[PDB]
């Protein structure tokens, strides 16, 4: 694989000119173009300049990486998805909005996302298929160099289409990987004062076959919090588990779709 | 209090019509299973594996189960134990499984 | 002091590995040594070897697979060498097996081998509640039926002696023993960085004591196979696929005045040399015997 | 034939068109030639409608480069990473315009049989049914011939 850079048909300044405008966004392009900038593209033109006796120096040094503009870019890209999560979702713990938080973040995720939008095409690095942690801080700068040009209102609104939107379809527990969903159960109804949860047989067909399917309720006062399906008795307590921890935090099936609205 | 089906399992139904007679409106909340219906789950484990002289040869003698079976009494305990015809059980030809394909489109 | 079974298990081979460490770090940096074969297949053969680095089973597989298979004792000069076992200076030689003329060397380098396995098979078969203390493998000649381990065991676990299934637990645990393949390992310690391996069997650090002394060096010997470490006089067979049958057969209390000894008695057969299913049951009868000699 | 080729589900790119509408298109590059016939409607296209069509799509990159080349052909590449060769060759000004406008809204992704029509998620809202969804409970939760 080799740099549409190296290839044919480049222009580089049309290229971020463009970048901006398709996103329908506003950056000064010296902060755009600041923001493709890394640290290793730098170091490979300082060890060309050293080999070849070529003096570069100062106005190489002047060429300001992307490094503040990618922290300043995650710690409010954290910061904006933890209140989205928080005001939407008020019933999760603080490990759930971190988990997910987390998980947007995440370093496949990111990288998916900076893919498709031509970050990894734009980006200014040594060896062409650009590693994930380059390509992370090159999508962050962007973010960053965003929120220097535009307020934080509109940064939210690009955060939330092209981040927020990869949690479609995704299940809870799918990012949250604890495994332990019986004791955080009873630890989540202590905490709302809610006293006995009680595994009890709803449904079984076949128990002496390969094949078995039962169904496992679980109740707090006779009355039924969840039930699941499973192959034995031990994984239908732990997906009424899941079931039940799904209704009391929140996240299900049912809940209403993301809004999408622009004030 | 008339409903066409019994509200007994999964939905109870309410078919209203409204007023003005252009709309039919239908609510029907889920029917919880009731409590006096359900089986206390069965629990039963034995672990006699355990020799009082040594805990690690009794501990040691739980993953000392194996055997091997002919091609074809194999085939018919397979048979027995998921209920199919014996066939299903047998290898497959070259040519077949060279045609598979490598990397079946998954949705959702 | 505290210990936990598998703390002690890495502590000895941490020892082990920092020995070899040490053994290698003498710098020799691949100086050539010469081997010439005296067997009577390939007289006139000679090997341009690393010394202390290249084995007399390294030696082998430049002839052929045969060699690599059927030898289990190299003869070295006036000495058997066990196959992995580098080599020293420049040497001479010829391989043995099992169905040579004199396989004695051999046959006394088999139930030295089999004997230390059982070590395995007992000493990690018990709850950790009780101790076990393995004292001595004492070698029987092979006219006796038999090879015996020494043991002692802890003083309230004493009363019982063992059942059919015991038995038969030790027999298939020395055969999943053998199943997985392992290698034998030869390393020269001294006393003083050997008395430090075994520590808490008093056993083990008088043997030490005595076999080191009778030899002017203080030289002690140990082999290692898997998380297994034992000193003992002579040679190894080079890897556990070589033994076929394997038998706990016997096991019976002898008691001193300041010590309760248990015998461990068994059999086996390599590969080579099996025998026929009512053969084996014969052979298995005479091990059943309290087999004694000690001196 | 459908049993010849692959297959893909109905898919966006990216989750496109939920937050906004991204115009998958990104580069789009010509090669036509100033003194050959075959290149004549490629020629008035680059003459009378680019100006026009680059106003209209400000997202797109249009690279103009005559040689001499005697296929004209225009490349679409796509933000998706797939591209797409046309040969505009011989034809009118009428039918360039139409061939790059179908180029500026697709997607990118492989003209190949689609499976089923739609891509849903979360189908299944308010439940979706398995063999004891409306079968009745009895006392006990007791078999068939069950007695306690």
């Amino acid at each position: 694989p080799v740099r549409r850079s190296e290839k044919p048909n480049w222009d580089y300044h049309a290229e971020i000119q463009a970048f901006g405008h398709r996103l329908q966004e506003t950056f000064s392009l010296d902060l755009l173009k600041t923001a493709f900038v890394n640290s290793c593209y730098i170091k490979s033109e300082e060890a060309k300049r050293q080999k070849l006796g070529i003096d570069k120096e100062a106005a190489l040094l002047n060429l300001k990486d992307n490094q503040e503009l990618s922290e300043q870019g995650i710690s409010f890209s954290q910061t904006c998805l933890t209140q989205f999560f928080e005001d939407a979702f008020p019933d999760l713990p603080t490990e759930g909005v971190t988990s997910l938080v987390d998980f947007l973040t995440s370093e496949e995720v990111v990288c998916h996302v900076a893919r498709n939008l031509a970050v990894e095409q734009l980006a200014l690095s040594a060896e062409f298929p650009v590693p994930p942690p380059v390509l992370r801080q090159t999508f962050f700068a962007v973010i960053g160099a965003l929120l220097q040009s535009s307020g934080p209102e509109r940064t939210a609104l690009f955060i939330r289409d092209f981040l927020i939107t990869q949690m479609t379809g995704k299940e809870l527990f799918e990012m949250w990987t604890i495994t332990n969903p019986m004791g955080l159960l009873v630890e989540e109804l202590k905490k709302r004062k809610i006293s006995a949860p009680e595994s009890r047989l709803t449904r079984q067909s076949g128990s002496t076959t390969a094949l078995p399917v039962y169904f496992v309720g679980l109740y707090c006062d006779r009355k039924l919090i969840a039930e699941g399906p499973g192959e034995t008795v031990l994984v239908a307590e732990e997906e009424a588990a899941r079931v039940a921890l799904r209704k009391l935090f929140g996240f299900t099936e049912n809940r209403r779709p993301w809004d999408y609205s622009k004030p | 209090t008339y409903s066409s089906l019994p509200d007994d399992y999964n939905c109870k139904v309410e078919l209203a019509l409204t007023s003005d007679g252009r709309t039919i409106v239908c609510y029907h909340p889920s029917v919880d299973i009731p409590y006096e219906h359900t089986k206390p789950i069965p629990x039963x484990x034995x672990x006699x594996x355990x020799x009082x002289x040594x805990x690690x040869x009794x501990x040691x003698x739980x993953x000392x189960x194996x055997e091997h079976l002919e091609q074809g009494p194999m085939i018919e305990q397979l048979s027995k134990m998921f209920f199919t015809t014996k066939h299903r059980w047998y290898p497959r030809g070259q040519y077949h499984r060279r045609r598979r394909k490598p990397n079946p489109p998954k949705d959702r | 002091s505290q210990l936990s079974p598998t703390e002690l298990i890495e502590m000895q081979n941490d020892l082990f590995n920092k020995e070899k460490n040490r053994q290698l770090s003498l710098t020799p940096r691949t100086e050539k040594i010469e081997v010439k074969h005296v067997g009577k297949t390939d007289p006139g053969t000679v090997f341009v070897m690393n010394k202390n680095i290249s084995t007399p089973y390294s030696c082998a597989m430049h002839l052929s697979e045969w060699y690599c298979r059927k030898s289990i004792l190299a003869l070295v000069d006036g000495q058997p060498w066990d196959m992995y076992k580098p080599l020293t200076k420049s040497c001479e030689i010829k391989f043995l097996t099992f169905k040579d003329d004199d396989p004695g060397e051999v046959n006394k380098a088999y139930w030295r081998s089999c004997a230390m396995m059982m070590g395995c098979v007992i000493e990690r078969a018990f709850k950790d509640e009780y101790v076990v203390s393995l004292v001595r493998a004492p070698e029987v000649p092979v006219i006796a039926g038999a090879f015996c381990y020494d043991v002692v065991l802890d003083k309230r676990l004493d009363e019982w002696m063992p059942t059919k299934e015991n038995l038969h637990s030790f027999t298939k645990d020395a055969r999943a023993l053998i199943y997985k393949d392992l290698p034998f390992e030869t390393l020269e310690v001294e006393a003083k960085v050997a008395l430090e391996i075994f520590q808490h069997n008093k056993y083990k650090l008088d043997f030490i004591e005595e076999k080191a002394s009778q030899n002017p060096e203080r030289i002690v010997k140990l082999h290692r196979f898997g998380d297994f470490i034992d000193v003992s006089e002579g040679p190894l067979i080079p890897r556990t696929s070589i033994c076929f049958q394997y038998e706990v057969s016997a096991v019976h209390n002898l008691q001193t005045q300041s010590s309760l000894v248990r015998r461990f008695q068994g059999l086996s057969l390599p590969v080579h040399l099996r025998a026929h299913f009512t053969i084996w049951n014969k052979l298995l009868e005479r091990s059943r015997k309290m087999v004694t000699e000690d001196k | 034939t459908a049993r010849g080729t692959a297959s893909r589900f109905l898919t966006s790119v990216l989750h496109n068109g939920l937050g906004r509408y991204v115009q998958q298109l990104q580069r789009l590059s010509f090669s036509l030639s100033r003194d050959a016939p075959s290149s004549r409607g490629a020629r008035e296209f680059v003459e009378r409608e680019v100006t026009d069509f680059a106003r209209r799509n400000p997202g797109v990159v249009i690279y103009v480069n005559p040689r001499p080349c005697c296929v004209p052909r225009v490349v679409a590449e796509y933000l998706n990473g797939a591209v797409r060769e046309e040969s505009i060759h011989c034809k009118s000004v009428e039918e360039i315009a139409a061939l790059v406008q179908k180029l500026a809204d697709q997607s990118g992704l492989d003209v190949i049989r689609i499976r089923k029509p739609f891509h849903t998620d979360s189908p299944s809202i308010q439940g979706q049914w398995h063999p004891f969804t409306n079968k009745p409970t009895t006392l006990g939760g007791l078999r068939p011939r069950e007695v306690q």
